[PDB]
């Protein structure tokens, strides 16, 4: 009901490789239209909507505002990748496994874990890796951890040990969680 | 589009309504900080990044001058085109496996949020809460829409259900996603 | 964050080329200016540096060389003009910090030069209000160099749009007895 | 461009003056410096952005205000001796470490005594006969005498315009022991030996001086030293 | 310690 006109800047670094491939993409949106932007690989500012080419042009008309915009792969870009390798790209949480039945089916419980790369398989009883498990997405919690449940169709016998192994680049050895 | 790490230094927000503003740093999706423009310090999210990492709050009040600025500015060359409000995504979840006597936190994902202008509160029983209730600032998405998330540190009970408030303009009634153990 | 000139004052000819040495404290991307200040004017940037080419050319036909290792920021051209007799100062700023640290100031002289110089002093028919006598010398080489005035009632004046080339100095007292005759004078003078 | 206002200013300890500076570069970013000699530039204070204010390194006796985006003014409630240094007034366009565009500056001198206030002569000096005879280029050394403070800009007048070629002035202006000693600047006009001969050419060695205002007090049996031009004048002469 | 880096936008032409 109440009228608002939002605008949003968003100064991106794009890191492969290391410092080796970096790119960085200022985009100018009103509302959450994009009108302009400024990529490091076109090296100047270009309109994306037709509400872009006032802007884009004056930009790029200005000698000293494309020179402080190419410049920003090395003054914010690179400067703040190596501040981030510091804190944040060393930053290792180890995932605490738990494993629960739903009594035809269990869920392998993963949580909290720093950075997103994960392994979760479902072994039956020994080296027998499972097709028949229902993974959800990477759940990011918000608070620097994320959380993933993968669930499996289970089907239960006298002798039967079901095993949870987990890999995550925080341990040296994977997690194994069993279930009897 | 494809990178192995991506970044924003930072997401930069202003809007008509208040009028407020917003201005965070994000890394592979998770928030480092939050300029509190209005106290003028610098609210790191992490206590490592506290310790060994620092922020000019000064660059921030600046940037969201030039904001309002160029916000009239693209007002006038769109002619006066408003924000249409979009119906927004509630997800409640623990942090972690939910057991009667563990300390606990419940998650409560609002995703799609635009404009940025949201209420998010929490009711136990049907009474609101407030205690133990901690907030993160706007998200910025790819779509340039916004995702709040809401905390809510609890101790499971043999009786307790819990409900997620959520008032948007997208939404006529406040939409309430329940959440029992 | 901090920055160091050397040099306070810098006396040069015309032509001939200028090095004006400056250092910075640290920084993990530093931002190094460059200021020039003429009397009665404020301050002009002449160049800057912050990221690309080591090698950074400005205005006025200047230019500097940011050496990382040594930490300096060193201005220099090839040949000098009569109006880059000014003050200039070397700024330091950093990325993720909202300050600039601007240095002492170093002073330049430049000492126009003449192509056909003929000194000579001339006696100056002064005013009849005034108790005073004046004299003055025109047209000298940037060799000859005139010295502050021996006694303490004789005062002498230094010194000095493109006409014309040749600069005068003043010499004069309330005395009215005074007479034009010196600290080191060239040996050829009229009148 | 960077406006202040004003050039020069004369004051008394105790008295309160306004330095008033306005830009036309869409900056947010504004500031205000004073320059001393072997110190440099010394920030008072400076305003990020409008409605935003912070403090230098030297704030003390000072306070400023921010009305919009292009004006900020520089306000002295009590003036002391030790606030006498030329003030600037710089801008960029959000941050410190972008191009900062200056002012043309304003010298302050804040006085004890309002006694040591002179304003000074102008003795256009007539062109020398053997100067026309030898170099065939005549010289109009107009020198001042007696004033204090500094708080003089010399202009040369030919026929009702402003000249510049052939104007030569000293860069910084009798006793040396004593503290408010009064100096001595010179400024000379070369002019052709054809334009001296003609009587019909008119020559003025104009001096702007910058000192005490209407409302200021005065109780000395001397002529007020008030923000009046000095000007003397002379005609062209054939023999 | 060194200060992290921000990306400066560039303003809107006012004319
Ligand atoms: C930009 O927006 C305009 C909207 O209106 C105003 O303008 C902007 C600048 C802001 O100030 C807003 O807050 C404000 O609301 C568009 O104008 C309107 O476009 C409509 C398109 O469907 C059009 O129907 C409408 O016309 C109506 O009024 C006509 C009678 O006009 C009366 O009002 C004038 C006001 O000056 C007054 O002198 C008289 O009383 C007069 O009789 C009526 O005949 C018609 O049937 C409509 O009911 C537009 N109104 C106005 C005031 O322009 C604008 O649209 C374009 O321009 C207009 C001139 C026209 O050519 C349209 O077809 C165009 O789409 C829009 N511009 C663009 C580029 O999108
Ligand atoms: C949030 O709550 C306030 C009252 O505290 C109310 O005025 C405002 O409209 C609410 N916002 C939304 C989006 O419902």
């Amino acid at each position: 009901s109440p009228e608002d006109f939002v605008y949003q800047f968003k100064g991106m670094c794009y890191f492969t490789n290391g410092t080796e491939r970096v790119r960085l993409v200022t985009r100018y949106i009103y509302n959450r239209e994009e009108y302009a932007r400024f990529d490091s690989d076109v090296g100047v500012y270009r309109a994306v909507t037709p509400l872009g080419p006032p802007a884009a042009e004056y930009w790029n008309s200005q000698k000293e505002v494309l020179e402080r915009t190419r410049a920003e792969l090395d003054t914010v870009c690179r400067h703040n990748y190596q501040l981030e390798l510091r804190t944040t790209l060393q930053r290792r949480v180890e995932p605490t496994v738990t494993i629960s039945p739903s009594h035809n089916l269990l869920v392998c419980s993963v949580t909290d874990f720093y950075p997103a790369q994960i392994k979760v398989r479902w072994f039956r009883n020994d080296q027998e890796e499972t097709t028949g498990v229902v993974s959800t997405p990477l759940i990011r919690n918000g608070d620097w951890t994320f959380q993933i449940l993968v669930m499996l169709e289970m089907t239960p016998q006298r002798g039967d040990v079901y095993t949870c192994h987990v890999e995550h680049p925080s341990l040296q050895n994977p997690i194994i969680v069993e279930w009897r | 589009i494809v990178a192995d790490h991506v970044a924003s230094y930072g997401v930069n927000l202003y809007q008509s309504y208040g009028p407020s503003g917003q201005y965070s740093h994000e890394f592979d999706g998770d928030e480092e900080f939050y300029v509190d423009l209005e106290r003028k310090e610098t609210v790191w999210q992490l206590p490592l990044f506290r310790r060994f990492r620092r922020f000019d709050p000064q660059f921030a009040l600046t940037n969201i001058a030039v904001l309002k600025h160029n916000l009239n500015i693209v007002i006038k060359r769109s002619n006066s085109t408003a924000a249409t409000n979009e119906v927004p995504e509630v997800t409640v979840f623990s942090k972690s496996p939910v057991t009667l006597g563990q300390p606990n936190t419940l998650i409560c994902l609002v995703d799609n949020i635009f404009p940025p202008v949201v209420n998010i509160t929490w009711l136990s029983n049907g009474h609101s809460v407030t205690e133990g209730v901690s907030e993160t600032s706007f998200l910025s998405k790819s779509d340039h829409s916004f995702f709040k998330i809401s905390y809510l540190t609890f101790l499971p009970s043999a009786d307790e259900i819990y409900d997620c408030k959520v008032e948007h303009w997208g939404l006529d009634e406040p939409l309430l996603k329940h959440w029992e153990p | 964050q901090s920055v160091t000139q050397p040099d306070i004052h810098i006396t040069v000819s015309e032509g001939a080329s200028l090095e004006l040495r400056c250092n910075y404290s640290y920084g993990a991307t530093p931002y190094l200016f460059w200021y020039v200040q003429s009397p009665g004017q404020g301050l002009q940037l002449l160049l800057k540096y912050f990221s690309g080419d080591t090698l950074v050319q400005g205005i006025k036909g200047f230019e500097a060389e940011f050496k990382r290792s040594q930490s300096s920021f060193n201005l220099r051209k090839p040949s000098v003009h009569w109006s880059d007799a000014a003050e200039y100062f070397c700024a330091v700023g950093e990325t993720g910090a909202n300050n600039l640290f601007f240095g002492t100031g170093t002073r330049l002289t430049v000492i126009p030069y003449i192509q056909n110089p003929d000194p000579a002093v001339y006696q100056l028919r002064d005013s009849k209000s005034s108790d005073k006598s004046v004299c003055l010398f025109t047209d000298f080489d940037s060799q000859t160099n005139v010295s502050q005035s021996k006694d303490s009632d004789v005062y002498i004046t230094d010194k000095c749009s493109m006409d014309f080339k040749s600069n005068s100095a003043v010499a004069w007292s309330n005395k009215s007895d005074f007479a034009c005759a010196n600290n080191s004078i060239i040996p050829e003078d009229t009148f | 461009g960077v406006t202040q206002t004003p050039k020069f200013q004369v004051l008394k300890t105790g008295q309160s003056m306004t330095l008033q500076c306005a830009q036309d570069m869409n900056h947010n970013s504004m500031y205000w410096y004073r320059q001393d000699p072997g110190m440099g530039l010394r920030l008072i204070y400076y305003s990020a952005s409008e409605g935003t204010t912070d403090k230098g390194e030297v704030p003390n006796g000072y306070n400023v205000s921010r009305l919009n985006k292009r004006e900020f003014s520089l306000r002295l409630e009590s003036a002391a001796p030790s606030q006498t240094s030329v003030y600037f007034c710089a801008s960029s366009e959000a941050r410190r470490y972008n191009e900062q565009f200056f002012g043309p500056g304003t010298r302050l001198t804040v006085l004890e005594d309002l006694k040591n206030v002179f304003p000074p002569e102008v003795a256009v000096f007539e062109p020398s006969e053997a100067e026309i005879s030898h170099t065939q280029k005549a010289t109009l050394v107009c020198l001042a005498t007696g004033f204090y403070p500094d708080h003089v800009e010399l202009s040369w007048w030919v026929n009702g315009k402003e000249v510049h070629s052939g104007v030569c002035t000293d860069p910084q202006p009798e006793q040396p022991a004593l503290n408010d000693s009064r100096y001595a600047l010179s400024s000379r006009l070369r002019v052709s030996a054809t334009f001296w001969q003609n009587p019909r050419n008119h020559f003025r060695c104009q001096v702007q001086f910058y000192g005490l205002s209407e409302n200021d007090e005065w109780t000395q049996d001397r002529a007020k030293p008030v923000t009046q031009i000095v000007s003397a004048e002379a005609w062209g002469r054939a023999d | 310690p060194s200060g992290e880096g921000s990306f400066q936008p560039s303003q809107e032409n006012p004319q």
